[PDB]
DNA sequence: TCAATATCCACCTGCAGATTCTACCAAAAGTGTATTTGGAAACTGCTCCATCAAAAGGCATGTTCAGCTGAATTCAGCTGAACATGCCTTTTGATGGAGCAGTTTCCAAATACACTTTTGGTAGAATCTGCAGGTGGATATTGAT
DNA sequence: ATCAATATCCACCTGCAGATTCTACCAAAAGTGTATTTGGAAACTGCTCCATCAAAAGGCATGTTCAGCTGAATTCAGCTGAACATGCCTTTTGATGGAGCAGTTTCCAAATACACTTTTGGTAGAATCTGCAGGTGGATATTGA
C-alpha cells in the first residue's frame, strides 16, 4: 500500500509534547518535511559521492551533506546527533 | 451616519487575512480557470479534487508573496498605493520578467 | 473565466500581502501574472500525467511541477 | 532487535536504508549512513514539533495544525531559512504590517 | 599519467559543419564544455526523476523525450524532439 | 569480426553516443539504461551546441573575427530569447554584459 | 578653457566602455588576498589553485555586476538617478538573498 | 608569512564604480562602497565556505576550481569555463 | 473632552467531523552464509602552489570646485476607500454512473553480463596563423558662445 | 549656428602566443553468445471524478461621496562628478624548492547476494473529544463635535 513517516513523526510529537495531538493536514506537512530534507540531504551525498569517484554514500558524505544542507546551529545539533546515533548503533 | 475613515477598514482586512488561512479566491470559479488552460495542453482530462487544491494553494501563496515585494516597491518610491510598475519591478527582480 | 478571479477576491490577497491601497489596474495586471503562473505549472504538471499515459492529472502530479518551477509544496504528497 | 532501537533511534532506519538503495544515489550504501541520516531526519522533526507545539500551545489549543508549523517555521530564523523556498499549504503569513502604512 | 576525457572534438565538428571558416579559443570551447556537461545533468537528472515517479527502472528514450521537453523552452524544445526522434528511429533501422 | 559500426554513425550523429551510454549508465540515474536513451540524449545536446554555435559564430562575424571567443558566446546565449530562459541563471566567465543603457539616464 | 565635461557625460563614457568589454575590474592580488583571509578564517593552512581563485573573481563580479543592474532599476524606480545603500537592499531583498 | 587584514579595503572605491558602470549605474552615492563592500564580503564568505567544505571532504589542503565550481552551482550561481 | 457607533474580547456551551483506538495479514526488515570488492595504507612520480627579486607605469588616493540632483514644501485634481443596495453565482449536498487508475499474468523484446577484438580519442609534439597592441589620421560628439 | 577640444572609430601592420594539425597509444566502445528481466499485452474491478439538479444565502457588482494620496512645480543646500597632481603598489617575468596531488599496487574490513524467519507497518472498521461557531455582555477604538 502507501507508506509514510507518520507514526514515526508522532512517536517523535509524544516524547516532545505527550500533551500534543496533530491533525492530519499537518501530518501531511511533516510527511512533505521528511521527503524533502531527505532527498537534499541524499542527492548532495549522491554529488559528494561522485565528486570524488567513490561508488558508496557512508556517514561520512551523510555529514558532509548535512553541514552543506542545514544552516549553522541546526547543522551542528543534526551533526551530534547523527555521529550520537551512529556511535550507539556500532556498539 | 458613520463612515470610517479611508484605510481605517483597509488596515483592520490586513489584520483579519493576515491571522486567518483559508484560501481568498472562490473556489468553483478558480477550478473553472485551471480546466480551460488545462484543455489548452490535452483536452477531456480529469482532474484529483486534491490537484486542484494544491493548484489554489500554491498559486494564492505565490500571489500573497509578490503583493508583499510590491508592496515594499510601492512603500520604495513613497508611494503607499500598489500599481502595475510596482508588480513589474518587483517580477523583474525575481527574475521571473 | 480569468474573470472570474474577482476583484475583491485580489483585494482580499494583496490584503494578506500587506497592501493598504490599490490602484485601479491592479486586478486586470494581477490576472495577468496569475494565469501565467498557472499555465507554466499546469503545462508541467499535464506533461508528468501525459508521461505516466493517464488521463487524470493527480495532485502528485502538480507537486512534482511545481518542485521544478521553485515553487515547492507541502501537504500533498510531497 | 530492530537497527532503530540499536541506534536508540525512532526513525525507520531500515527504511531509510531500502530508501536510500532504490532511490539511485550511489551503487552502494554505508551501514551508518541510513544511521545518520535517519537521527538527523528524527532531530529536525523533533524540533519542528517542538515550536510548532509551543505555538499551539500559545494559541490555546492542543492539537497541532498546519498555522502552527507555518508560525514556528517563519519565526525561526534558521528553520526559515532551511524552508525558505517552500509553502506550507493552509498555513497563511505572519502578522507584519508595514510602520509607514499605521494611521495618524 | 592519466587522461581527461571532453567534448571538445565533437564540439568542433559540429561548429565545421556551421561555420567552416570560423574556429573558436580554448576559454570558448572551456564554456562549450560546461554547456554540454550542464544540459546532461539537466537531462539525465529530470530522467532519472521520471522513471523513479513512475516506478521505472530503466530510463528509455521516452524519458529523454519527456525531461527534454520539461526543460527546454518552446522552439529549443520541438526542434531537440525532432532531432532526437530522428536519430532513434534512424538508429533502430539498423 | 563484424564490420565495426559506432552508434553515432549509425545514428547519423557527430556527438559520441557510447561515451554518453556509459556516463548514463555510471552516473546513478537508473538502474538500466535503454538502447535509445543515450542516442535520443547526444543528438538533443549535438543541437543545443549546434544552434549556440551557429549564432555565437555569427557574433563573431560581427565583431570582424574568425575565432569564437567567449563574449561571442555571451552575445549569443543573452540575445536570443530561448538560450537566455534556458541559461537563466549561468554565468559565463569572460562573458561581459549586453550594452544597454536605460533611457532615464541618457542626456536629456 | 580649459575643457570641461558636464557631470554624468564622462559616466556615461564609461558605461558604454565597461558593457563593451569583458575584463575584470577588481585588481586581482587585492582579491586573491580577501580570499586567502577569508578562507584563513575558516581554516588555516589552506592553498589555492590559481583557477580557484580566478574562478571566485569571475563568480564575484558577475554577481556584483548583476546586482548593481537591479539596484539601478530599485533607484530609477524611485524617480532618482544615484543609487543607494536603500536600493541595493531592497534587490537583495526582493531576490530573496538576505530578506 | 605576514598576517592578513582588513584586506575588504582592497576592493577599492574605482572598482566598486567600475563594476556599477558595467552594471549600467550612472551617478553612486557616497555609502555606496561601504555597503558593496558588505554585500560582497558576504558573498565570498559563503562560497568560500562550501567550496572549503568540498575540500575538507576530500582531505585535500588545496581548494581546486571545481571545488568553487561545485560551491557555486549548490548556490545556484552556476558557472562555465572551469569546469576543466 | 464628550456621546455613540461599530469593533473586539471573553468565558461559556455542545454537537460533530476528524482523532485516537480495535483486531488481523503480507511486504518488509532482521538473520546466517558465502562472495566480492571498494578504497584506506604505502609509496613515489612530478605537477603546480608559495615566495622572492626587481623594475616600472597603470591606476588609486586626495583635493578642488561647482553643476545639477535629491529632498523638502505646496497644493489641488482625481483616484480609490467606505457604503449601502440589490441580485446573481458559488456552495453544499446526494446521487448515479461511467471513466479509469490499479492488478493479474504473460511472454516476446529488450537489457544486463561475460570475454575477448577492434579503434576512436587523449597526450604531447610539431606546425601554423588570428589578432593584440601600436599608430596615425578620418569622423563624431561635446560644450562654450 | 559655430567652432575647437577631445573622444572615438577605422583600417593598416606583424610577430607571438595560442590554435591546429600530426602521431602514438591504450582505455573504451564494439561484437557475440547467454541469462534475466522489463514492462507493455488484454480483461476486470472498485474507487472517485463528473454531470445533475436543487435552494440558499453569501458574496459580488453597482453607483455615491469625498478623504487624502499622488504627482506637478518650485527652490536650493550640498553631495558627488570631473580633472589634476602624486607616487604607491599591482603587474610582469622568471627561478626555486617542496608541499601534496595524483597515479599504481596491496589486501582486509565492509558491502552485496541469498534464502529463510520473524515482525512491523497498513488498512478497514470501533469509541471519542478538540474546537468551531454562537452567545449575551463588557470594554475598546474610532469619529464626529
Ligand atoms: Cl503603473
Ligand atoms: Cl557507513
Ligand atoms: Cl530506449
Ligand atoms: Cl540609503
Ligand atoms: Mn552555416
Ligand atoms: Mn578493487
Ligand atoms: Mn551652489
Ligand atoms: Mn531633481
Ligand atoms: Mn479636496
Ligand atoms: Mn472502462
Ligand atoms: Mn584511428
Ligand atoms: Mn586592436
Ligand atoms: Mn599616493
Ligand atoms: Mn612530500
Ligand atoms: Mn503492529
Ligand atoms: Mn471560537
Amino acid at each position: 500500500r502507501k507508506e509514510s513517516y507518520s507514526i514515526y513523526v508522532y512517536k517523535v510529537l509524544k516524547q516532545v509534547h505527550p500533551d500534543t495531538g496533530i491533525s492530519s493536514k499537518a501530518m501531511g506537512i511533516m510527511n512533505s518535511f521528511v521527503n524533502d530534507i531527505f532527498e537534499r540531504i541524499a542527492g548532495e551525498a549522491s554529488r559528494l559521492a561522485h565528486y570524488n569517484k567513490r561508488s558508496t554514500i557512508t556517514s561520512r558524505e551523510i555529514q558532509t551533506a548535512v553541514r552543506l544542507l542545514l544552516p549553522g546551529e541546526l547543522a551542528k545539533h543534526a551533526v551530534s546527533e547523527g555521529t550520537k546515533a551512529v556511535t550507539k548503533y556500532t556498539s | 451616519p458613520h463612515r470610517y475613515r479611508p484605510g481605517t477598514v483597509a488596515l483592520r482586512e490586513i489584520r483579519r487575512y493576515q491571522k486567518s488561512t483559508e484560501l481568498l479566491i472562490r473556489k468553483l470559479p478558480f477550478q473553472r480557470l485551471v480546466r480551460e488552460i488545462a484543455q489548452d495542453f490535452q483536452t477531456d482530462l480529469r482532474f484529483q479534487s486534491s490537484a486542484v487544491m494544491a493548484l489554489q494553494e500554491a498559486c494564492e501563496a505565490y500571489l500573497v508573496g509578490l503583493f508583499e515585494d510590491t508592496n515594499l516597491c510601492a512603500i520604495h518610491a513613497k508611494r503607499v498605493t500598489i500599481m502595475p510598475k510596482d508588480i513589474q519591478l518587483a517580477r523583474r527582480i525575481r527574475g521571473e520578467r | 473565466n480569468i474573470q472570474g478571479i474577482t476583484k475583491p477576491a485580489i483585494r482580499r490577497l494583496a490584503r494578506r500581502g500587506g497592501v493598504k491601497r490599490i490602484s485601479g489596474l491592479i486586478y486586470e495586471e494581477t490576472r495577468g501574472v496569475l494565469k501565467v503562473f498557472l499555465e507554466n505549472v499546469i503545462r508541467d504538471a499535464v506533461t508528468y500525467t501525459e508521461h505516466a499515459k493517464r488521463k487524470t492529472v493527480t495532485a502528485m502530479d502538480v507537486v512534482y511541477a511545481l518542485k521544478r518551477q521553485g515553487r515547492t509544496l507541502y501537504g500533498f504528497g510531497g | 532487535k530492530t537497527r532503530s532501537s540499536r541506534a536508540g533511534l525512532q526513525f525507520p532506519v531500515g527504511r531509510v536504508h531500502r530508501l536510500l538503495r532504490k532511490g539511485n544515489y550511489s551503487e552502494r550504501v554505508g551501514a551508518g549512513a541510513p544511521v545518520y541520516l535517519a537521527a538527523v531526519l528524527e532531530y529536525l522533526t523533533a524540533e519542528i514539533l517542538e515550536l510548532a507545539g509551543n505555538a499551539a500551545r500559545d494559541n490555546k489549543k492542543t492539537r497541532i495544525i498546519p498555522r502552527h508549523l507555518q508560525l514556528a517555521i517563519r519565526n525561526d530564523e534558521e528553520l526559515n531559512k532551511l524552508l525558505g523556498r517552500v509553502t506550507i499549504a493552509q498555513g497563511g503569513v505572519l502578522p507584519n504590517i508595514q510602520a509607514v502604512l499605521l494611521p495618524k
